[PDB]
């Protein structure tokens, strides 16, 4: 089935980020920027990839996008640019 | 582990439970396992192609596996075989093996209560797999008739013939790992022979033993009973082979044998002069054996002892918890990248830091990878060694190949180059795990800032001390040192002490001021408290924020 | 050092759960396995380098995937067949919540 | 055994022993190669078959398509058919694909109706007949004359059609026949 | 009512020793203890003779039982309890587990 | 339903399923002689219509099996008069909101 | 046959990608894999069509990796050869045992005894020959073949063939 | 504890389930907020005397002793009479009334002090220290102001999204209680006479109630299971015992946590409490 995922107008989750998807955000872009992936920021002399990477997360340039499950399998997928990030 | 495979790489979505069809058991296996002995024939101290042998995986570091040619750290090993000469009960299942007997006609295979009677149609219509069992159970062990006819459903006065013959059935009673049955001037009493119980079930319907709580595919009832027992391979009873004249095999290996000889004596018992009430005095010794290496420890029967008296480990008791895989191996590890000291508390530690001793800083490593920003220090710190303190240990190529920097005669000219890991020491501000065991808290575990520092005891912020439960009356501290820039960012983003200061568990915060702190905050804060200037100048400097305004 | 049951619950309670998987695996017995697609046991004959895969008695050299375990429940597994019991390992739902 | 291709058919095979059938022209053709397709939109499609004629003219104007696309990137008739598409490989292919130089140097030399005019006229006709996808790719592919040496080379056929109607058809298909 | 009066005598027991427990956590324990309309024991008998996963089940108190019972039965495990990925060594769906991350090529040209 | 004093016969007993689609319901008069609804602890339980629950499993996208049940032979499940499968919509007042709703299905 | 496939193969890519050209990098990476693979499933994977049109999807980044797992729906000609299916092909090689002809990708070997009676071996002539009363059979005369069964190798398929039955042999 | 709880954790659907996704509570601890994010606060309508209340809470600009004075805002002079906005604070008041009635059927005892998620008096404090509030000068507030400020608030206080009647009734039951508090904090005379809000600092503490409180919401993925059974566990570890060395003797801590938790029906000390 692909009735799993729930579409852009009528979704439901929360449109801010949970404690957990900045966490995996943060140490996935800081893991892939570790491994030598392009950065899409400018590195105003940045050199720590969780540094480079919360840079990343503040101007809204990562290209991630979080797939929020649902208890019966169905999904809501959420882009880093469009989480508000109060936390 | 370890070598490049082609195979696509997946993960477990589901774990499928079954039984093993002997059919699958040889299928499934490497070879036929003939003799008792490991090895020495013709001289040579080299397995033998009866028990161990190579077809199943390597004693030695061979780099042989004849069957994948792969080499002890790769091979996973193979299971091999042994034909039983005669079938044997499961140890663990002879108790549902009884209330599968008690449910259908030892004689015909038909599930003694039909959907002709009401209360089996409720009974039938339970969808749990298990609470179906049951309920058909309760209601069939008191039928004592494989009935030829019962009262139709229209009217019970014309009766009409549901099938099966008209055999009369046995009180079963368990005596060991045997099952004794009781027919109707005096009762008929005889042993019910494993064969005979094993053809019942063969001819079980599928429809009834799937409306039991069996599966056709994966648990047929005649599954329980073993005919065809799988051998496991080296790996799961490791021969600890010291020195060369010597070897020592594993409980499971000598146990094995031990089926394996109470197989041949019963084979070749029943093949040449069998007295017949010798042969089922060898046959219940290997019932007992085969019982006996799965579970040891059965109830109100004899542990069967090694030489040395010493119980011998069942697969069973080797699961079984608190040290089991399960909760020992499994729910619990020993784990690498771990440290322990003795802790004691410091005043000019800051809340979310911890003091490392340089020793355990020099042990603990952290993989960090040759990138542009990092290139640079992390040539110094190879430079600087394993030995000075911010160093490295080790340098991992492309290749996956570890380079020693204690020996490596190029350790000195290393160039470090794009991708490659360097495994440096943990420096001052790297994340790691803290933890104080028992662990009854999120906070018994919490993230902190490294502070490498001399002496031999790992520091804590007296402030933490709480949270922990720690004391400094000798108490030791745990530290994990994680090995991901995602793993570092889980510690710092989600378990750091400042973010574990207002606990959820009492809505207010678990941390406060203590001891000498507390006890001078009362004191420093009284009507009658004043201080000269003196003083007021170095207990302001003291504040290391301080706005710099008298 | 032991990073025993109850350390395992304060990394569940924190939602840690990359550094659990670390924890458990990296960081201990993390093992690579290669599983049958069809019978999903641990069956298959990796001769990994003449790049063969095969799953005798199940004549499989097509359905095969490697998985990565902690080396104690590869064992687990091995201790359950040696039991008569089959675990079988599935990459693949066949349910649905 | 590698990270090889998968399908658009789902696989149900829980333990359940390998149980597959013979391959023949009783049409019995792979589960692979069944009649009812799926494609990758999810829906029912009926199984896709091409005498050479088809089949070069979609490699030819695939790898046609995929030079314009690699150009795109970039910025920012008989033996002289055969000579041709070896330049399209040497661009658009990996070098390393014996098996499609192979492919169209067999395609090129092989294919009964060259130009998609023909091509299209001669799936237009055997569209009618109603057959197996893999009997109208077999009647483009192979050349017959008689109804029997068309019945007798694709058995499949026999009881399908009469001997007459095929003969009109296997008419028509060399009335079709390009003169290379 | 049965949950309430559960809950009270929980709370009192924590209560009379001084200590606060926040009511979400009390309230959750009495829960489990009730969903399944009536008592279930924290013990052996009680929630691990649930319909969860034959492995996870088998981490607390029956271990070898409950396996065997898993091959009789022919269970299959969904996969989804912490214990089972724990013991699998896969990243459990807790947390930092609970969805999934993707690499949008849309935006990721959009970035560049 | 009958409301009996001490006892209702076995024999009568069998004549209570005997006669459906009509359903029958047998009360001890000791039983009623206080109402449990009306107790401190005992919140309100709402039978919820083929269409009410159809809706509720719709909008938690639920199962049955999903839902925190309620025995069919529970107090309160015996004065709504609960058949199996019927939803019950539980309203209990909360110390953490003002006002909480559970649901409960018969068994 | 020949036929036209919906298949789709997945690709796992290193973060050092995670860059524009990353669609390109991908779609080239599955020509790199699947153009000239051969499977017994699929046979011969030959041409992946509407290279303009790959579907490359959301890639899944892999947790203690950093790689992203995409799966790359492609729909490309296969060409995939059958017992009972007639070809059309040329001589390949010739010797005492028989000859080999190129179909396709694809070789099928004509036995000497799956051969009629009258057509016989000379080894003797440059390149060697198969002669028959009528016609003559050698390194690239074209020949109408029955596979009479198939062997699938590691990046092939091998097939048996005749040209006993009527309506079969040099064309 | 553990064993029994590991599985729970809230979904990205507010709910709270286990690893067969069945409801354990519909909501995250009855009111769908992260524990840490709660503070023991006053529910001030509860307590004391009616007239009391009524003299704390009232505004009837229809009555020459009982409206605003001008001294508390600038429409105070051409406030009164203004039967259209009598409507508005008669409304206003009534629903203060059926909150204090409300809040006495749930805390049955007139305990006013509980954990609630966002703390109004700071966010008042604060306000007045921001904005330097001159407990002297009338304010820059409209009746309309007030009244319909806060009830635009209440609606933008999202716990559960969902455009249909289940989750939205779900929704306006998750914030009863916290509402409650809010209407009783920022009536209009409170809001007027006692906080000496200007409309700059009044829609500052609005913002900052919304925010914070939105922030006070659990997370979905929180382990929640384990942390209940820990939290739960650790303080019976600290518990002395059994129940003094001496009303009635009832069997209490580590001994009656274990008769419970085993669902025991044999207990030490069984008992009623008739009244
Ligand atoms: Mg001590
Ligand atoms: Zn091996
Ligand atoms: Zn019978
Ligand atoms: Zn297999």
């Amino acid at each position: 089935l692909k009735e799993k995922a729930i579409p852009k107008d009528q979704r439901a989750t929360t449109p801010y980020m949970t404690k957990y998807e900045r966490a995996r955000i943060l140490g996935t872009r800081a893991l892939q920027i570790s491994m030598n992936a392009p950065v899409f920021v400018d590195l105003e002399g940045e050199t720590d990839p969780l540094r480079i990477a919360m840079k990343e997360l503040a101007e809204k340039k990562i290209p991630l996008v979080i797939r929020r499950y649902l208890p019966d399998g169905s999904f809501e997928d959420w882009s880093v640019e469009e989480l508000i990030v109060d936390l | 582990g370890q070598q490049y495979s082609s195979a696509p790489l997946r993960t477990v979505k589901e774990v499928q439970f079954g039984l093993f069809s002997p059919e699958e058991v040889r299928a499934i296996s490497v070879a036929k396992i003939r003799f008792p002995e490991t090895m020495d024939e013709t001289q040579t101290r080299a397995k033998i192609g009866g028990l161990n042998d190579p077809r199943l995986g390597s004693i030695d570091r061979n780099l042989k596996c004849q069957t994948c040619q792969e080499g002890m750290n790769e091979c996973p090993g193979h299971f091999g075989h042994i034909d039983l000469a005669k079938p044997v009960f499961h140890v663990g299942f002879i108790a549902k093996i009884k209330k599968v007997c008690e449910c259908v006609c030892m004689h015909c295979g038909k599930l003694l209560l039909d959907e002709h009677n009401e209360l089996m149609r409720q009974a039938l219509a339970i969808k749990d797999s298990k609470k179906r069992f049951a309920a058909i159970w309760t209601l069939c062990k008191t039928k004592m008739v494989c009935e030829t006819d019962v009262p139709s459903e229209d009217d019970p006065t014309q009766l009409v013939s549901r099938g099966g013959c008209g055999n009369t059935q046995p009180t079963i009673r368990k005596d060991g790992l045997k099952l004794v049955g009781s027919w109707k001037d005096e009762p008929e009493l005889r042993v019910l022979s494993t064969e005979e119980i094993l053809n019942i079930f063969k001819h079980i319907s599928v429809k009834d033993f799937t409306s039991l709580g069996f599966n056709e595919v994966f648990s047929r009832p005649e599954w329980m009973i073993l005919t065809c027992l799988p051998v496991p391979p080296p790996p799961v009873r490791p021969s600890i082979s010291f020195n060369e004249s010597q070897r020592g095999e594993d409980d499971l290996t000598f146990k094995l044998a031990d089926i394996l000889k109470a197989n041949i004596s019963l084979e070749t018992l029943e093949h040449n002069g069998a007295p017949h009430h010798a042969i089922e005095e060898a046959e219940s010794l290997l019932q007992f054996h085969v019982a006996t290496y799965m579970d040891n420890d059965i109830a109100g029967q004899p542990q069967a002892l090694q030489k040395s008296g010493r119980p011998v480990k069942s697969i069973r008791a080797r699961l079984k918890g608190k040290e089991g895989r399960i909760r020992g191996n499994l729910m619990g590890k020993r784990v690498d990248f771990s440290a322990r000291t003795v802790i004691s508390g410091d005043p000019n530690l800051e809340l979310d830091q911890v003091g490392v001793p340089k020793s355990i800083a020099k042990t603990l490593t952290y993989p960090e990878v040759v990138t542009p920003y990092n290139i640079d220090r992390l040539t110094q710190l190879v430079r600087n060694g394993p030995n000075e303190h911010p160093g490295a240990k080790y340098v991992i190529r492309d290749s996956g190949d570890r380079i020693d920097l204690r020996y490596s005669k190029r350790a000195g000219d290393i160039q470090l180059q794009y991708g490659w890991k360097v495994e440096r020491h943990i420096m001052d501000n790297d994340p790691v795990l803290f933890n104080r065991q028992p662990s009854l808290h999120k906070m018994s575990m919490m993230a902190h800032r490294v502070k490498v520092i001399p002496y031999s005891t790992f520091r804590l912020n007296l402030s933490v001390t709480s949270p922990y439960n720690a004391d400094f009356d000798g108490d030791e501290m745990n530290l994990h040192v994680p090995q991901s820039e995602e793993t570092r960012a889980e510690l710092s983003q989600l378990c750091a002490v400042p973010l574990q200061i207002v606990s959820p568990q009492s809505n207010k915060p678990c941390m406060g001021i203590v001891q000498d702190t507390l006890c001078g905050i009362r004191k420093l804060t009284l009507r009658d408290t004043f201080i000269e200037l003196d003083q007021v100048l170095n207990m302001l400097y003291w504040v290391p924020d301080w706005d710099g305004v008298i | 050092l032991r990073f025993g049951e109850m350390e395992r619950d304060c990394m569940i309670a924190h939602g840690a759960a990359s550094f659990l998987k670390e924890r458990l695996m990296e960081a201990s017995d993390a093992f690579r396995v290669h599983i049958c697609g069809i019978c999903g046991l641990m069956t298959v004959i990796a001769k990994l380098n003449h790049n063969q895969f095969e799953c005798k008695g199940c004549d499989n050299k097509i359905d095969i995937y490697q998985i990565h375990i902690p080396y104690a429940a590869k064992l687990l597994f091995q201790e359950l067949m040696a039991m008569n019991i089959t675990p079988r390992l599935y990459t693949d739902r066949s349910r649905d919540f | 055994m590698n990270v090889s291709t998968s399908t658009f058919q789902t696989r149900r095979r829980r333990l359940k022993k390998v149980e597959e059938e013979e391959n023949a022209a009783t049409l019995q053709l792979g589960q692979e190669f069944q009649l009812k397709q799926i494609n990758h939109q999810g829906e029912e499609e009926e199984l896709i078959a091409l005498n050479l004629s088809e089949a070069r003219l979609v490699i030819k104007e695939a790898l046609v398509e995929r030079r314009r696309a690699f150009k795109r990137s970039q910025k920012k008739t008989r033996e002289k058919e055969l000579e041709s598409i070896d330049v399209l490989l040497e661009q658009t292919t990996g070098g390393n694909n014996k098996d499609l130089k192979n492919t169209m140097q067999y395609l090129t030399n092989f294919s009964r109706f060259r130009d998609q005019e023909t091509v299209g006229a001669v799936i237009q006709l055997l569209k009618s007949t109603g057959l197996h996808p893999f009997e109208v790719a077999q009647l483009g592919s192979l050349a017959c004359d008689t109804a029997d040496e068309a019945k007798t080379l694709i058995p499949s056929l026999n009881n399908k059609i009469s001997d007459d109607e095929l003969e009109r058809i296997l008419k028509e298909l060399s009335n079709l026949e390009t003169l290379y | 009512a049965g949950r309430a009066a559960l809950y009270k005598e929980v709370y009192n027991v924590i209560a009379s020793d001084g200590s606060y427990v926040n009511y979400r956590h009390m309230a959750l324990l009495v829960d489990v203890m009730t969903t399944q309309g009536g008592l279930t024991s924290v013990t052996r008998h009680g929630f691990n003779r649930s319909n969860t996963g034959a492995l996870m089940r088998c981490s607390f108190e029956e271990t070898v039982e409950i396996l065997f019972e898993a091959g009789a039965s022919a269970e299959l495990d969904d996969c989804r309890g912490v214990s089972e990925n724990v013991i699998l060594g896969q990243m459990a769906p807790i947390g930092t587990g609970a969805f999934d991350v993707m690499i949008d090529e849309e935006s990721l040209v959009k970035y560049m | 339903i009958f409301v009996y004093q001490n006892n209702i016969t076995p024999s009568a007993m069998k004549l209570v399923p005997s006669i459906p689609p009509a359903t029958i319901e047998t009360f001890n008069e000791a039983a009623l002689v206080v109402n449990i609804t009306h107790h401190e602890l005992v919140p309100k339980h709402i039978r919820l219509s083929s269409d009410e629950k159809r809706e509720l499993l719709k909008r938690y996208r639920l199962k049955e099996s999903q839902l925190p049940r309620i025995q069919r032979a529970d107090p309160v499940a015996l004065y709504l008069g609960l058949k199996r499968g019927e939803v019950v919509k539980i309203i209990r007042k909360s110390e953490t909101s003002g006002r909480y709703a559970s649901y409960r299905i018969c068994m | 046959m020949f036929f036209i496939k919906d298949l789709s193969l997945n690709i796992t890519l290193h973060p050092s990608f995670f860059g524009p050209r990353m669609k390109q990098y991908l779609k080239t990476k599955l020509l790199e894999e699947v153009e000239g693979s051969c499977t017994g499933k699929f046979g011969y994977i030959l041409c992946v069509l509407d290279y303009d049109n790959i579907d490359i999807q959301r890639g899944r980044i892999l947790p203690t990796d950093g790689s992203a797992e995409f799966n790359v729906k492609y729909r490309a000609v296969v060409f995939k050869p059958f017992k009972g299916e007639v070809v059309d092909g040329t001589v390949v090689s010739c010797s005492q045992h028989g000859f080999e002809v190129q179909v396709g990708p694809m070789k099928v070997f004509v036995t000497k005894h799956l051969m009629p009676q009258d057509l016989t071996f000379n080894a003797g002539s440059n390149p060697p020959s198969y002669q028959s009363s009528e016609d003559v059979i050698t390194i690239k005369s074209r020949i109408r073949v029955k596979i009479e069964g198939c062997i699938s190798q590691v990046s092939s398929i091998h097939a048996i063939g005749s040209i006993k039955e009527d309506y079969l042999g040099a064309i | 504890l553990v064993k029994a709880l590991e599985d729970i954790m809230v979904h990205y659907d507010n709910t709270t389930r286990n690893s067969l996704g069945n409801v354990i509570q519909f909501i995250y601890g009855e009111d769908g907020m992260d524990a840490a994010h709660i503070e023991k606060q006053s529910l001030d309508t509860i307590g004391g005397s009616d007239a009391a209340f009524e003299k704390r809470y009232r505004v009837d600009l229809l009555n020459t002793d009982h409206t605003l004075d001008p001294s508390l805002l600038e429409s105070g002079s051409e406030i009164l009479g203004d039967l259209k906005l009598q409507v508005l604070l008669d409304e206003e008041y009534k629903q203060l009334v059926k909150d204090r009635k409300f809040l006495r059927e749930v805390f049955v005892d007139g305990e006013a002090n509980w954990p609630l998620p966002v703390n109004i008096r700071r966010i008042i404090q604060n306000a007045q220290q921001t904005f330097h509030i001159d407990h002297t000068k009338p304010s820059d507030l409209t009746i309309k102001d007030i009244v319909l400020g806060v009830k635009d608030l209440q609606e933008n206080l999202l716990v559960l999204r969902g455009k249909n009647e289940i989750i939205q009734n779900a929704q306006r039951d998750a914030v009863t209680l916290f509402c409650c508090l809010l209407r009783s904090r920022l009536a209009t005379r409170r809001v007027l006479q006692e906080y000496r809000l200007t409309k700059q600092a009044f829609d500052w503490v609005l913002s900052n109630i919304e925010a914070q409180f939105l922030r006070s919401v659990v997370h979905p993925g929180e382990m929640v299971g384990v942390l209940a059974a820990q939290s739960i566990g650790e303080p019976a570890t600290q518990m002395t015992l059994n129940t003094f060395h001496f009303s009635k003797k009832v069997t209490s801590g580590v001994p009656r946590l274990k008769e419970i938790l085993n669902v025991a029906k044999n207990m030490k000390t069984p008992s009623l409490t008739v009244y």
